[PDB]
């Protein structure tokens, strides 16, 4: 599951490791208005 | 297989000697008798 | 054939076999690292034509 822009161009020491601080959702916009 | 070698000792002097120059010319004889690397 | 030089060959030919064993260590060494070489190599190639592409 590959978030964000999915084009066919993407396609292509003992310390404890934190994970990185990414969200699992983006904010989208629809307008249906004029 | 030379004189000197049979004037040190034995005939099978000689075999190991010869042995070891079939093998690879005395290259390890020479270098681990003597530390010289004949073929660096 | 006789009776001394079958001792002196099979004598000789254990020495041998030693010497080429450890010989044959060595370039097994020399082969793996060739390969590995070779292989990380090929994979940037790879990765460069990848990035080609997509420029």
């Amino acid at each position: 599951g590959q978030l964000g822009i999915t084009s066919p161009t993407t396609a292509l020491d003992g310390y404890r490791r934190l994970r990185p601080p990414v969200v699992a959702n983006l904010a989208t916009v629809k307008f249906t208005g004029s | 297989q030379t004189n000197p070698f049979y004037d040190i000792g034995g005939v099978s002097l000689q075999n190991a000697i010869g042995a070891n120059i079939q093998a690879d010319g005395a290259n390890e004889l020479i270098n681990f008798t003597t530390g010289v690397n004949t073929n660096a | 054939m006789g009776g001394a030089a079958i001792g002196g060959i099979l004598g000789g030919v254990q020495l041998v076999a030693g010497i080429s064993q450890a010989n044959s260590q060595a370039n097994a060494q020399r082969q793996s690292l060739q390969a590995q070489a070779q292989t990380t190599v090929d994979a940037s190639r790879i990765r460069q034509m990848e990035i080609l592409q997509a420029r």
